[PDB]
């Protein structure tokens, strides 16, 4: 995107680094809800649970996605 | 993750 | 020298958003086939399967808009 | 050089946000007949949730909309 | 915020339209809960529930503005 | 002729995110509360508690995010 | 004219963002521990749905730092 | 609601 960013480059710096250390989080968290998914339960609200913290991954996907290309935009 | 700006 | 996002760069975040938006659709599926097997007993469920409903709404606008902002 | 997006992509992304509006209609007027058919705090507020999650969603599409067209 | 809007004013509208809309639902919403946080229940599991569409409420409002602010500036 | 928002605009609506923070502020607190209160019999309750938690730190975030769209 | 916002101001919202992330900080070590105290499916989603909302504020402390010093 | 944009 387009250049001016107005801000420190040194948080520059420091947002990557938690940014990637929230998509390290955020690997480790979809293999532990995939594990979750296969490993076990035959009930309406157990299946809606699951279903909801599989949305909540992709939530926190997108969110990424958006930190970072509002991060480097700015 | 800390800054000031204008 | 250095420029805001490197092509590539822009190009591996679309990356990351196909495979969201894939994984999306087959996690819509599924909540579907959840859809027709529900259950009528409690009200507490209904709302559970509506949360998850509604949050799958809310990762669809949530892809779209890392689109926008991306493509940006 | 800010934008670069094809017309035509642009076009298929303002679809699929409708398709999401209609989905989104369809499920606030589910959860009015399912909240209108019923003594717990929990199960209220689990409906409470949903319609707030609702909302929420509502935002996003409003959101996402603004975003777009503006691309 | 700045000019140059590149849609439809059709849609800026009816984007007003369904956020004014969305206000109305959202003023609804907080009576009932406003009304369900003092009609009735001394439970952990039943306290953090209620937080949990406490906090939505707000989530739910401040993205309101945002989709205000985003509309009227886009 | 018109104005994309009219300072009288932005103003009313830095009233609104003015009214949510206070009541984030209250929120946050009774929040604690709950948290002094709280029991340690089940990982079901400490979770639900940790997802109230986790959803005030998502709304103070989001209404920072409005104020700084807005004052923009 | 596009931005017109105070020094001071836009100072003091940086520090409240960064309070903001302390207290995330010590949410995640809280949630650490209470997830390593601990087999049922319906606890293991929320403990899940915990771990994704401290992963959703993480990414929305980070757009709310970039969108804040941009202004 | 509905638009097109490029």
């Amino acid at each position: 995107v387009p250049r001016g960013s107005h801000m420190t480059e040194d948080e520059i710096r420091k947002l990557r680094k938690l940014l990637e250390e929230a998509e390290k989080k955020l690997y480790k968290l979809e293999d532990k809800t995939r594990r979750s998914e296969e490993i076990s339960k035959d009930d309406p609200k157990a299946q809606s649970l699951q279903l909801i913290a599989e949305s909540l991954m992709l939530i926190a996907e997108s969110l990424l996605i958006i930190a970072i290309s509002l991060l480097l935009s700015s | 993750a800390a800054l000031a700006a204008a």
